[PDB]
RNA sequence: AUGAUGUCAUACUUAUCCUGUCCCUUUUUUUUCCA
């Protein structure tokens, strides 16, 4: 597919051409857009703005001095004086707090109240609060505080190699399994450009090969080598690895660059990236003429931009004589791999393992969480050494295992010592899940009880017996209803040989099957299904026709994505305003796949300067965006937490909701006081005001000015509505697909059932489900798509 | 008397700020000789001119540009703590205290064991005989 | 539990921890 | 008389000046622990008939005020915040007698709607008061 | 951190009852303030009269436990065979005494006294 | 004394000369302007809000038709001597400086509305 | 607040009931109210300070940065 | 002179019926500042 490659090239140039036209109608459109009390003012300004200026970079620069004998008292001096300068602003502050601080007997003021400015520790201090209350009740001591006189007090007679860490480092770094085999690989990376890499994880193969190929050389002409990771945070702590096995700081020739973070300072040698970057330099350059060799993680999450860029890297290969490009893999089924690229060489590494010998249930059973209980009460009644991890695939069976054990644990007393049990979501605050990363007590035999983080994404030490019902949740997509499942399926066999490869990380490992084995032989399947035939395919459809590719049915893959899939993806397009009637991107089209959210949310954008309001419906996209779950519904309380998410509830959805929760938290000071005492979590809404913030940069290229209404939520409504009209459901049954639905109840309309009612999501988990509803009249809903719509 | 108490209220708070407000002017004429200490004090260097001149192109990038300030505001200390546990070889202390969870939840209930007066409902006894 | 009470008769009143305590405040 | 009741007055303003006391302000329309406080009072009048009997119409129209107000925390809180703000007129007390034989102790009956916002009224002001000391 | 041998000794001492510091529902108990005076006007609200205005078993905690009497009591009568001579027994023929356990309308009155625990008494 | 009974505006220009007496002595805390009334000096230009493509000479002639100037600067980088689109213009008097000054502000200059101001 | 004080006001000054006979209560306190406990001690508050004097009083609250 | 129209309450019919519902993972770019 070289000439894929040229149209992809010819499409850049062609977009960087239309780039420039917008470029030359924004200066266009902006080019068609008491001397000395003048003095006084000019100098209050600029003494103002750059005192604040220098006093924001002056401790940054000290830190990075930090970070990095005249230079030891020039930084004894600049401590001092920051130190000087943080007291002084701090006696102005207390001078201010002195003067807040009075009677101040209140006004009889006609009208309602007003609520005046307030707080203290709110996250977790209030069990050390109690504690301390409690103990301001119970201490009793007579007398006043000055007793210490007339005291003798009679006193007791008694009796009368910092190289050595760096050799350190290499001997670490020469104990991984792939230093005998290094030569060899470089040898086979010598041999072939297009070499896959197997091999079972713990061996370092993702740090130590662009490691052996950074001592190759082949970063000396200044093009620099890439590594790419599935994950944000698997990326950082490679990085961060490499980076304190080398002592160099990010953003140096070890950095990283990951959406809303790009440390690298343009001296950048190994530049650590995920998938999404790697799309998006091709979205932007055509051939990596700046990266000599492409380091491509891990086939076996099967993440669909990994498929993607193994399509473009094929391509590639196709196209350049030679990048060097290599795959790591962990099993051992890299013939698809190597038959998809052309006999690719496969090179296998060894890695340290342990008996992690599999045991067996002679019963089939189709309960696992009684069971589960009773085998880790069983586990903790033998052999002492090990922490216990067991598998499970949702959030409200989990809590209810938690609860179980726990409730199993505090019937014992002094028999059976600790069994702290932690839980792992997606949908959890940091804090629980950074209490997992803490050490045990040396009296403990930790239970940590998980979904699928640790088997993919978290490595946990210390675990050795592993607990496996084998079912995870599903989200399969059917294109024929137009509706996508969640739902529960029993595992593969690869997924259950990477949960016992977790198990015995550190030690031999005990790893309990929970169901017979000749199921595990026969019944189980051995391979997991792609992200690609699962789910809907309408985010990266647009992604590849905005890189000049037109055979989407007839692309390469390691497996092709459904026909119908595709039809649906194109006929979606085709109602949204971005193809042609040749099925071409239009320039709105180039519009719809500039911002990098999904084109069913990102015709809010388009949506925006027709009904104006176009800040509203940006932080209302912005919500749409996460993927974790909004608001904190935790086991206990309830009753707090149900109020706190009715006290933030407006008419007309919960888009409006969302919305009036961004506008609270804002003039606020952004704090995480207020997220916990309004049960939302401050992990993943900050990631929708990165969201915003990326997109409010994002405006410019689609060029759509800051608008806003101040009270037209009409015009907001609308605005989603010429966003969303092919999400339309009514009459307790879809309107086009004829298909009866459900309220969910942790909607904001769970109750008062509406006239008319879009939404955003079809998840069916036991009914078929109501997600992010909108109230509407379909009055303007005939304004909007009118090919689509007719006859009520 | 309301109002003669309102006023005099005033005038109080008002005389009291104001001799804080010389105590304050007080503090910041000494600190003013120990900026002359400082002039008694100051009376890779490349590496950290080029990287403070970075971090002042940034500023007026950041001050043209509005946004988050680079990794100083977006990831700056108050970072997701999973980033600061893997990515990050730095962690953080702890506050209070940690607890067994099995001696965490033996009692419940939301109210005393007197149902008001409630002379005739037995419960003499807090657990049961065998 | 014999074992935590010896833990408890060794984190007691236990006048040989003072004096321990003190010669090691006198000696460093 | 006149002079009396404002040297109290004068002394209270001169105590609560001595004292640098903030003001109790109203109870805001997103408080942080109004269900906790709305929690502790429901109980405190769910303590009266935890014995299950007979009861009569006014006793089981008051537990059935208790269940709904249980039910739905908000709509109760913004009944209490709009009796706090608006009415000023209440409905009749009754009025009887314990005897304890030495001495007679009164008894008061309240409506239960009010005994509700007196509930919550006097389990913020108890707590304002002994936050602010 | 503290562990259960730390304050298993301790568990049951304290005024204010070391274990209330490990109760459920402590967090919404931490906002509860002046209760002391709550049952002393309480006194002026409810019709019965409380015997145990002065305390409270979640804040103050339980201040005693008779446990020990209900067994000394059975030990000073003569044992639960000598209180058994007394009673109706043998009549009933059980082999053991280990396995015994005991217990929307409109009426015309309800005042009245019931006759039926007084009679199995009898 | 109290200094109580001014004028509203009057307490507003008051508590802004003392915040910026407070910032200049901060400023003096600290180092960079070690100088105690921090003057800078008079007929002196400071040009921004402009495009790198700009000449010195060429905005000295531009500048000469409200008063002649000295000599004029564009502080460039320090490293690779890309322009910054900031500039000093010395000029010979403080009220030829005022008048180029005072007829300057939003023209476009090498397609980009100059900002003229103090340094 | 004003609201809450004219609400504390206006609580007491109701109608007593007994059989056939209601008057308005107009100068003593109803202690049958829930909130009455907080009134109580209020106006204990004020007769303590009445008692002890402001300067006493003081000494014995203490500073009221340290009680 | 009896027609339409409104959630206002009260009668009435069907040998109507005493009743159920809270997601596993996770990824997507580029540009100014004072002696």
């Amino acid at each position: 597919e070289d000439e894929w490659e040229r149209t992809e090239r010819e499409r850049l140039q062609d977009l960087e051409e239309r780039d420039a036209f917008a470029e030359r109608v924004r200066q266009r459109d902006k080019d068609r857009t008491m001397v000395p009390e003048l003095r006084k003012k000019s100098r209050r300004e600029y003494l103002a703005k750059r005192e604040r200026e220098k006093l924001e970079d002056l401790e940054a620069e000290l830190a990075d001095e930090e970070f990095l004998r005249h230079e030891r008292q020039e930084l004894k001096y600049k401590r001092r004086v920051r130190d000087l300068a943080r007291e002084y602003r701090a006696a102005g502050e207390q001078e201010k707090l002195e003067a807040t601080n009075r009677y101040h007997m209140p006004k009889e003021t006609r009208g309602q109240p007003a609520r005046a400015v307030d707080e203290s520790g709110a996250p977790g201090e209030e069990q050390r609060r109690w504690e301390e209350a409690r103990l301001g009740a119970a201490s009793l001591k007579f007398g006043a505080r000055d007793a210490a006189s007339q005291e003798p007090k009679y006193q007791l007679v008694l009796e009368e190699t910092q190289a050595q860490q760096k050799e350190s480092i290499q001997a670490v770094r020469r104990s991984l399994p792939v230093f005998p085999f290094r030569e060899e690989l470089l040898a086979a990376i010598a041999n072939h450009q297009v070499l896959i890499i197997e091999g079972e994880t713990g061996s370092g193969k993702t740090t130590q090969i662009p490691q052996y190929l950074f001592e190759e050389g082949y970063t000396n002409k200044g093009m620099k080598i890439a590594c790419t990771q599935p994950r944000r945070v698997a990326a950082m702590s490679v990085a961060a690895r490499v980076a304190r096995e080398m002592g160099v700081k990010l953003g140096n020739e070890v950095g990283y660059s990951i959406r809303f973070e790009d440390c690298t300072s343009e001296r950048t040698v190994l530049r650590y990236m995920t998938d999404g970057m790697l799309l998006r330099e091709f979205l932007s350059e055509p051939d990596l003429a700046s990266y000599s060799v492409v380091m491509v993680d891990e086939a076996h999450e099967r993440t669909l931009h990994t498929d993607i860029l193994f399509g473009l890297i094929k391509d590639v290969a196709r196209f350049r004589p030679e990048l060097k490009v290599l795959v790591a893999s962990a099993t051992m089924d890299t013939a698809r791999f190597s038959t998809f690229f052309d006999d690719a060489p496969v090179f296998r590494i060894p890695g340290r393992r342990f008996p992690v010998d599999i045991f067996y249930t002679k019963a089939p059973e189709a309960d696992y969480l009684e069971a589960c209980v009773v085998s880790v009460l069983q586990i903790h009644v033998t052999q002492p050494p090990g922490d216990i991890l067991v598998f499970l695939t949702g959030q409200e069976e989990i809590e209810a295992a938690c609860e179980m054990l726990q409730d199993r644990c505090r019937r014992l007393g002094s028999k059976i010592r600790e069994l702290l049990v932690l839980p792992i979501y997606a949908n959890l605050p940091s804090d629980m899940q950074a209490r997992i990363f803490q050490p045990t007590p040396p009296g403990a035999r930790k239970v940590v009880v998980a979904t699928n983080i640790a088997e993919t994404s978290l490595t946990i030490e210390g675990i050795i017996y592993v607990l496996d019902p084998g079912f995870c949740k599903q989200k399969s997509y059917n294109p024929r209803t137009g509706m996508e499942s969640l739902t529960v399926t029993p595992c593969s066999k690869a997924s259950a040989n990477q949960r016992a490869g977790r198990a015995g990380r550190v030690a031999a490992g005990k790893c309990f099957r929970l169901y017979t084995a000749w199921a595990y032989q026969h019944e189980l399947e051995e391979t997991t299904v792609p992200e690609i035939q699962r789910t809907s395919l309408g985010n990266v459809v647009l992604l590849l026709k905005s890189l000049g590719i037109h055979d989407l049915m007839h692309f390469d893959f390691l497996d092709p994505p459904p026909y119908e899939t595709l039809l649906l993806a194109l006929e979606q397009l085709y109602a949204l305003g971005a193809l042609n009637h040749l099925g071409e991107l239009t320039t709105s089209g180039r519009k719809m796949a500039e911002l990098p959210v999904d084109p069913m949310l990102s015709k809010m954008i388009l949506a925006s300067e027709k009904y104006s309001c176009s800040e509203e419906i940006l932080t209302v996209a912005a919500m749409l965006s996460v993927n974790n779950s909004i608001f904190y519904r935790p086991k206990d309380k309830v009753v707090h937490a149900d109020n706190a998410r009715v006290n933030f509830f407006l008419p007309g959805g919960d888009h409006l909701v969302l919305l009036n929760v961004y506008t609270q938290w804002a003039e606020s000071g952004y704090s995480s006081q207020w997220c916990y005492e309004n049960f939302v979590q401050f992990r993943s809404m900050r990631r929708a005001r990165d969201v915003r913030e990326q997109l409010e940069g994002l405006l410019e290229r689609v060029e759509v000015g800051l608008s806003s209404c101040q009270g037209d939520y009409i015009r907001v409504r609308k605005a989603i509505t010429a966003g969303y009209f092919y999400h339309t459901a009514r009459g307790y049954r879809t309107v086009k697909q004829q298909q009866t639905v459900f309220i969910h109840p942790n909607s904001s309309l769970f109750e008062q059932q509406p006239r008319w009612l879009l939404y955003h999501e079809l998840v069916l988990t036991t009914k078929e489900f109501m997600r992010q509803v909108l109230e509407i009249e379909s009055s303007w809903l005939l304004e909007v798509a009118p090919h689509y719509y007719k006859a009520k | 008397a309301d109002r003669k108490a309102r006023e005099a209220v005033e005038m109080r708070a008002q005389v009291e700020r104001k001799m804080a407000q010389k105590e304050k002017e007080k503090h910041e004429e000494k600190l003013r000789e120990m900026a002359q200490k400082a002039r008694e004090r100051r009376a890779r260097d490349e590496i950290r001119h080029d990287r403070r001149k970075e971090r002042q192109h940034d500023r007026n990038l950041s001050r043209a540009a509005p946004d988050k300030r680079s990794k100083l505001q977006r990831n700056e200390n108050r970072d997701i703590s999973e980033v600061i546990a893997l990515g990050v070889p730095n962690p953080r202390t702890s506050n209070e205290v940690q607890y067994d969870q099995r001696l965490f939840n033996q009692s419940k209930g939301m109210d005393s064991g007197f149902a008001g007066g409630e002379d005739e409902i037995y419960n003499v006894y807090d657990q049961a005989w065998r | 539990d014999l074992d935590r009470m010896l833990r408890e008769q060794e984190r007691e009143g236990d006048p040989m921890a003072n004096f321990i305590k003190k010669n090691k405040a006198k000696e460093n | 008389t006149a002079e009396e009741a404002v040297a109290v007055y004068t002394t209270t303003v001169h105590w609560l000046e001595s004292r640098r006391f903030s003001p109790i302000p109203f109870p805001p329309l997103s408080y942080k622990h109004d269900t906790k406080l709305l929690i502790l009072a429901l109980e405190r009048l769910k303590e009266a008939y935890s014995v299950k009997s007979r009861l009569n119409q006014s006793q089981r129209e008051e537990l059935g005020l208790i269940e709904q107000a249980y039910d739905n925390p908000h709509e109760a809180l913004s009944r209490i915040k709009r009796h706090l703000l608006t009415q000023r007129a209440f409905k009749e007390v009754g009025i009887e007698f314990m005897d304890l034989y030495s001495h007679l102790v009164p008894v008061y009956d309240v409506e239960p709607l009010e005994k509700i916002t007196d509930a919550y009224l006097d389990q913020y002001l108890w707590y304002e008061a002994d936050k602010r000391r | 951190r503290l562990t259960l041998e730390d304050l298993e000794d301790s568990w049951d001492r304290g005024i204010p009852r070391i274990n209330t510091l490990f109760q459920k529902d402590r967090h919404t108990l931490a906002y509860d303030k002046g209760w002391r005076v709550r049952t002393d006007f309480k006194q002026y609200q409810v019709l019965k009269q409380n015997p145990f205005w002065w305390t409270h078993q979640r804040h103050d905690g339980k201040l005693w436990n008779l446990n020990n009497y209900r067994t000394d009591m059975i030990q000073a009568l003569g044992g639960v065979e000598g209180i058994l001579e007394h009673t109706l027994f043998k009549g009933t023929y059980f082999p053991t005494w280990e396995g015994l356990f005991w217990e929307k309308l409109t009426n015309a009155q309800r005042s009245g006294l019931n006759q039926i625990p007084n009679r199995r008494f009898t | 004394d109290d200094f109580k009974g001014r004028s509203a505006e009057e307490v507003e220009e008051i508590k802004a000369e003392k915040e910026a007496k407070t910032q200049a002595i901060l400023l003096e805390m600290v180092g960079d302007l070690p100088d105690a009334d921090i003057k800078p000096p008079e007929n002196v230009l400071f040009v921004c809000k402009l495009n790198p493509v700009t000449t010195d000479e060429d905005l000295e002639i531009i500048f000469s038709r409200f008063g002649p100037i000295r000599s004029c600067e564009v502080i460039r980088d320090w490293k690779t001597g890309e322009s910054l689109c900031y500039a000093f213009i010395e000029f010979e008097k403080e009220e030829d400086c005022e008048k180029a000054f005072f007829k300057m502000d939003n023209v476009l200059i090498d397609d980009r509305r100059i900002h003229v101001d103090f340094s | 607040d004003h609201n809450i004080a004219d609400y504390m006001t206006a609580k007491n000054n109701v109608v007593i009931n007994y059989k056939d006979m209601n008057h308005t209560n107009s100068y003593g306190i109803i202690r049958g109210l829930q909130f009455a406990s907080f009134i109580v001690q209020y106006y204990g508050l004020v007769m303590d300070l009445l008692v002890l004097g402001l300067h006493r009083a003081s000494e014995m609250a203490g500073p009221p940065q340290m009680p």
